[PDB]
């Protein structure tokens, strides 16, 4: 009920997101650099080579990941629908 | 005996029912359709029963131009008290979409401009977060309690009016750009510095960097960023509130 | 103001119907009083003035500040009341339909106002 | 003191009204002196009047109150 | 007491208040501006087809209100029907566990709000709220406890968004809308997590506490 | 005292008033709500 | 004993002002128009065909999953009491058995425990013990369920083909293109060699 | 057995109450309303015709298409019951015969065989004898796919233009121009040039 | 021959309700609003001046487009109308000609001769016999066709602007610049030096002619 | 002076034409046009929301229809209740004030063409333009105006975007996108220098 | 192998059936029949009257459910 | 070749034609004419009456169709 | 524990009962058993009557606030 | 049931109306018996009875041979005003239940 | 043109009630010269033409009301 409650609330659901979130853009980050390096040592530039592998390695992510973000966010779900009556005002 | 006077009724009923009214389909919270219809027009009809009787009754009649004036007066007053209301909120909406806008989420927007391609979530996140503060402040009851204290100030009967005042309720749109910016100074200016260390990047070998490295990197550290700074809305939030109360207190007299 | 002053005319016949119907039944009622001479009004002439100077009253015992007066006896009677009843009976059945007249008129300029604030 | 107070005290005068006549009427049906038919007729006469006119009221407050709840917010 | 004229007059015309009473002094409202908002969170605002959310609330408001609605049958609808108590106090008798029931659940800021715009004397206990003030007072605290509810309510769905767009974005789509990805999600996320038990006892609790 | 004739009388009136509030207000409502559901 | 006919015609004209509730709340058109309506969403334009057309389509589909149901009311109850042999409350309590029977095939364990939860049920024992303003809210709450999970799945292939089109298009350089401008005409392409509706006819009737 | 005067208009006005139903899912509207929408929203305009012009068309090309029925029904139907020659239950049956006749015509089998099963009717000795409760929704479906089917390859010459463009302008090295705003005068320069609102209206009339 | 008051009250009043029908299908309306949803496109503003704006100024420039119709409308037909010479039916069978001939002159042959193919009519003598039937729908697709020919010649100084403003971008080596937003500006530039709005309103009405 | 009814039935009528009203014959169109154009600039659709960019121009509206709104008082509202004039003769009366302002803020070349369209050939005088010629004409010089002053608001925003890609590009970067850049030092430089307050004062001027 | 359309037109001869009944009685007693009674001719034609009135609410409620169903958005 | 306006045009003639001839024997009957009995003038207009009443209705049917049909979003 | 729909049997039973003992009173008083006045027929017919009026109001009320209720959108 | 409570009296009024109406009629139709008595009923009390029969003896007039007590006049002006009060009572149970009635009405 | 039919029929129905009205108030006065069942037929008159200008006002009400509702 106290603001407090309600930005711990909102800080939580927004770091859940982030935790959502981190593996798959971190993946593409990481293809995406390494592609970006690799084109730097050979110096070669097409900017399309570097969106083909991007999307196989996000895309195998959520195989690697996958049911452990579906776990971690239905939990949340069910907890913060679970206490919705007792933050009440 | 058995008179029952229907107009006398009628004339303390209606007029601070419309005011109520014209507030309550304009003012945050009270206007979202979600409400039912007939719960809006309850809540207005009790309001009005609880403080009609306690103020002077008019006697112009429904059946003239003065009575539209009337009205329109009425009509007048609720929108300005609800809308000027309802500008905090658009301020923490055009914050949140800058911050989104920023983060790269809608980049269609830069290459085509309200191509039915636009998703502020951020900002409908610090919108409901809004709206929830607001509700935690209490700030609708004051609304209501404002609502019926410009009576005193400015009663039922036909009052002349003033001009810059408009001006004020106008000018006010100022305010959600300047308060937007002072919402997100900080979060942006070190996003821009992310952007300038971007720069740097690719000041390096040509190309093989930006929209392959730069977006996700950016993504990210906006998400946890803002998450960060999500404490910090709170106070911002009341200091808006009371901007605009007291903006409205002020400019309504 | 204005729908008071468009209404206002048939209104106050209406009224005046229904204090005339009044004196009209005091006047049958006491028709075997002896010494009661029969009393009626103008309707005419004590409608415009209502309608020009707004109804009033004696007192408020109460009554209108209608002009009450005396009807001509058609035929002498020894107990001394000028109540002849074919003319009471025949002002009454007058004053009746007149009523019901009214209330028609009445009625239907009431609904032709509920037809157009009816969208 | 108010409307609803107001709507209650017109409905107890008209109760007591019919309740009035009904206790007159069963009175004079019972055989105790005193009691004039003409007296009896007339008062259920201004019963049945007054009756009417508490139905005529509130066929009207109700069409009334569904106009109000039909107005748009 | 009334003649029976009177009597049957005056429960022919309080038969017309009925969706007045549900939906101004029942659990009713905070029962639907929660299901419309949940519909608007899914981002499916027909699904349902309304009468269904209306006939659940129905339904949900009856098994809520069923305490209430036993105390004023066994206190007032009893001794009325048996002659008992007249048809004048039948009503007041009633009002009074509504009136509670109308307590239990409304804030004070309201309360005191409603108690001040009606110029009224000082109220040292609960016991010398009038209705006048409590009705207001009920309907602004169950609008306010809906639109909190509805509010973090919305907070996953729009979570889901987020990331989805993110994830989108990482890979450089776009031009992808996000909202046509998300559907599906936030069905399969309101499906996994028993969407509408846990809302249900949730709402159910949110009175019963 | 006051009559039918006149007490049926203000009160078609009234009801006539009001009425008359009720469609001019409905016509502002509706206006506003077309303006408010512009597009801009 | 038995109602008065004139109690009989007013219970019978009243009771015709729940059919549009009985048909949404109690029988299978909820899932049929839930389903309907996802799957429009799902086909990339949201108003391809009329809501009338869908609608009446959901109506015959209803009626034609129901003709079992309702042979046997007919059997059980409107034949017996139309030859004036039973009462009309007998007649009703009869009908209502092959009725509760489709509702419970189709419902959830956790949706009827929680609604006997919160209606105070104690020792409920056989399945023939739950009364019908218990079964009928958790038969809603079943349906919804079970139409949310058609829809979700319907939803897969057309996202598969976006998500393919949007990543070749991208990998191939032309980033600007709006991917749900070209994806559509293939996800009507799809849905009409597959023959979609005939199989999602197939399916929603198959789901009983 | 002829129907007496007032149950003949209460029939009468209660079947004028359907006609909007007759109209979606008897007759030829929903394929050219359906095929209409698609094409709108395949030349990048998705509020040019308005939604009254493009209904007032369908309306007028269905009545052009049914116009064969309709005088079917009128010589051997209609004329006979308003020369009071027939009852109102056999002008009706008569009246059946043609308008079924269109629609098997225009029925895919398999949907027929689906509706058919699902219904439990009993082996059908040829197109004879087939109900029309289970003659319309497979019309209905069979009219949706066909419908369709024609919108997905109406979107083909679009696709067309809208991939040329965006290659050629991809080609030139212009990374951030989107191709729409090039592709929808061209759409419509392509669309004028075909004759394409008659040709569409003619390949529509012609398909059934 | 004349019908009777109550059957023309009827026949009028149901008329009447056709008002938006006769509007699009039969007089200029049509041809001018397509053209604007085309217009508020090319100058890349879809939102535009506001829709209703739009919808008003189509509504007055058909009015001024029809003046001579509805001109010889009032004198041919309604003039005995209201001054008692003519039935409702001889009014109705001869008010059309002129609007049928203002149809006709904007009707291309070969929707025309479609649509009569469609109809199976018999051999149409001249214009003055072809059947309403067949010249409203006739009517209708020229008029979709001459809209789709005027939006498109009207969509080419706005490409001229921004292939020339992309060209000029990307010769700078700028090649991340996004022109719509760049080219914006100077399309409105281009509508307001020339008088666009102005121009175009006198282009459409001389077309109609 | 006519029937009671037929007089409310022309109240109610002309009150739905209220929407008509407030775009055809004020300046609403013109305020929102350059709100929408100044929406655009920013590079934010959807930054102000539109309920609240309608409900600013309404406000603007009303300030800047206040003086004919105080001519249409001393007009017709005050002689309608000393019944020195009445009925449709006042009406005129009061509309007269709009039509001075609606003279005021239209072209020549506008009114010249819609009088062309409608074959008025004796239209001599500029203080008896008809309505059917004169609203159109407003209407598209109203659209011509608020055309301007968006090209006008678009002029430095389009400086500040060319001058951040120009300083992109010169440092080295050539795939850094300059929107991403230029939108916080867009709304710093429109806040700083206050761009709403010398907006909303320059569209008073604007009449 | 119940049909909705089936009972809606059995119930619908069934009103004609009574109806055609009642004005043949009332036919015959117009034409000085022996055997037909007043009484019995003026009850059939209010039975007649009553079957027909039923049958009118009995579409009204339908068609205002079928209407109300059919206008829902999906 | 049926065409729908043919057949409202028909309708409307028929319906006009009846009150035509009611209005005309009753005009006549007032006039004093000999071959005209008032049982057949209240008769006729009765007739001439519930014509125009299921003209009405069925105008009304027809418009809320094409109001519902014309209301669609495509 | 309250029941509406046991309140709503009960009363459709108080009707019932009370419609079929003023019919069973009219039986035998027309059957010609003695101990039967025609008055009490009458009175008990026209309460019945009344009984049956006040279902039929309570039937109106209770639909329309139904209908209301579940004609307003969420 | 509150209905039968309202109209109770009324109609019990009613009833022993038309019971003393046959008791006066038997005692006109029986005036010719010798030995017959006149009997009658105390209304008000009976009424009081009912709402919370017992027949009395009339008090002989003249004294005839034949042991008659039936007095002509006396029994036709009770006969008289027994068909009035029916009258009454009539009107006024129909107008309570054309009140009850018009409540309802609507 | 159009306004001025619009003015024209206003006119004359607002005339027709007028007439009626004014001959019913001199008929209450007790003139002569004008008889019950005149004023009647005229006051139904009025009543016809005011329905009708008012269903004529709902119609294009509700025409302009689709119009302005299209999608550009």
């Amino acid at each position: 009920m106290t603001p407090e409650s309600v930005m711990m609330m909102g800080t939580e659901a927004m770091k859940v997101a982030l935790a959502l979130a981190a593996p798959l853009l971190l993946v593409a980050l990481i293809t995406g650099l390494i592609i970006s390096i690799l084109q730097a040592a050979t110096q070669i530039n097409e900017m399309t080579l570097s969106f083909i592998p991007k999307i196989v390695a996000v895309f195998i992510a959520i195989i690697v990941a996958g049911p452990w973000m579906l776990n971690l966010l239905l939990d949340y779900v069910r907890t913060l629908f679970s206490n919705l009556p007792y933050i009440i005002g | 005996v058995t008179s029952e006077q229907w107009l006398y009724w009628l004339h303390l009923y209606f007029w601070p029912l419309l005011r109520v009214l014209a507030l309550i389909s304009t003012a945050p919270i009270l206007s979202e359709r979600a409400i039912p219809k007939r719960v809006k027009l309850g809540l207005g009809i009790m309001i009005t029963l609880v403080i009609a009787p306690s103020l002077p009754a008019n006697d112009t009649p429904l059946f003239s131009i003065a009575a539209l004036w009337l009205a329109m007066q009425q009509i007048l007053i609720g929108i300005a008290l609800g809308f000027t209301m309802q500008f905090a909120f658009a301020a923490v909406r055009t914050a949140g979409e800058f911050i989104g806008l920023q983060m790269g989420l809608s980049f269609a927007t830069f290459v085509d401009p309200g191509s039915h391609l636009n998703m502020p979530v951020l900002a409908r996140i610090m919108d409901m977060l809004a709206m929830l503060l607001f509700l935690t402040f209490n700030g609708h009851l004051w609304l209501i309690s404002l609502l019926v204290d410009t009576f005193h100030t400015l009663p039922i009967g036909s009052n002349p009016v003033n001009s810059n005042a408009f001006m004020a309720l106008a000018r006010a749109g100022g305010l959600i750009f300047l308060n937007g910016l002072m919402l997100a100074l900080p979060v942006i200016t070190l996003l821009l510095t992310l952007n300038l260390a971007l720069g740097l990047l690719n000041r390096m070998a040509p190309q093989l960097s930006i929209f392959v490295i730069g977006f996700p990197l950016t993504l990210t550290v906006g998400i946890m960023l803002m998450a960060a700074l999500m404490p910090l809305i709170a106070p911002f939030c009341e200091h808006l509130f009371s901007e605009i109360f007291n903006l409205l207190a002020d400019i309504v007299s | 103001d204005r729908l008071d002053a468009a209404l206002r005319f048939q209104q106050e016949a209406l009224n005046l119907r229904a204090q005339r119907q009044e004196i009209l039944a005091a006047n049958i009622a006491n028709a075997d009083t002896p010494g009661y001479q029969a009393r009626d009004i103008d309707f005419a002439s004590e409608l415009k003035k209502v309608m020009v100077r707004g109804r009033e009253e004696t007192g408020g015992v109460s009554s209108p500040a209608v002009d009450l007066l005396y009807r001509v006896p058609d035929q002498p009677s020894l107990d001394g009341n000028t109540v002849d009843m074919d003319r009471e009976r025949t002002q009454f059945a007058d004053n009746s339909l007149k009523y019901q007249m009214g209330l028609t008129v009445l009625g239907s300029q009431l609904k032709g106002m509920m037809n157009v604030l009816q969208g | 003191v108010s409307f609803a107070g107001q709507l209650h005290a017109a409905l107890d005068r008209i109760s007591d009204r019919q309740a009035a006549a009904r206790v007159q009427a069963e009175k004079f049906t019972l055989g105790e002196p005193g009691i004039a038919l003409n007296d009896v007729m007339a008062d259920m006469q201004k019963a049945s009047v007054s009756m009417q006119m508490g139905i005529q009221v509130r066929n009207k407050l109700v069409a009334a109150y569904q106009e109000v709840m039909s107005m748009q917010v | 007491s009334w003649s029976l004229s009177v009597q049957t007059l005056v429960f022919i015309t309080s038969l017309t208040f009925l969706p007045a009473i549900l939906l101004m002094m029942t659990s009713f409202t905070r029962i639907i501006i929660v299901f419309g908002l949940l519909r608007n969170a899914l981002g499916t605002p027909s699904a349902p087809p309304n009468q269904v959310l209306l006939g659940l609330a129905l339904f949900l408001t009856f098994f809520i209100m069923s305490p209430v609605i036993d105390k004023i049958y066994v206190d007032a609808y009893q001794p009325f029907s048996e002659q008992k108590i007249s048809m004048q106090e039948a009503l007041d008798k009633g009002a009074q566990p509504l009136r509670a029931f109308m307590l239990r659940q409304t804030r004070e800021a309201d309360l005191a709000l409603f108690a001040r715009l009606a110029n009224s004397g000082p109220l040292q206990g609960p016991e010398a709220v009038p209705m006048r003030i409590l009705l207001p007072a009920y309907v602004t605290s169950e609008l306010k406890t809906a639109f909190q509810i509805g509010f973090t309510i919305f907070i996953p769905f729009l979570i889901i968004d987020l990331v989805i767009a993110s994830v989108l974005m990482a890979l450089g789509m776009m031009m992808v809308p996000p909202a046509t990805i998300a559907l599906p999600f936030k069905l399969m996320l309101f499906v996994l997590v028993d969407g509408w038990q846990l809302l249900m006892g949730s709402l159910a609790q949110s009175f019963y506490s």
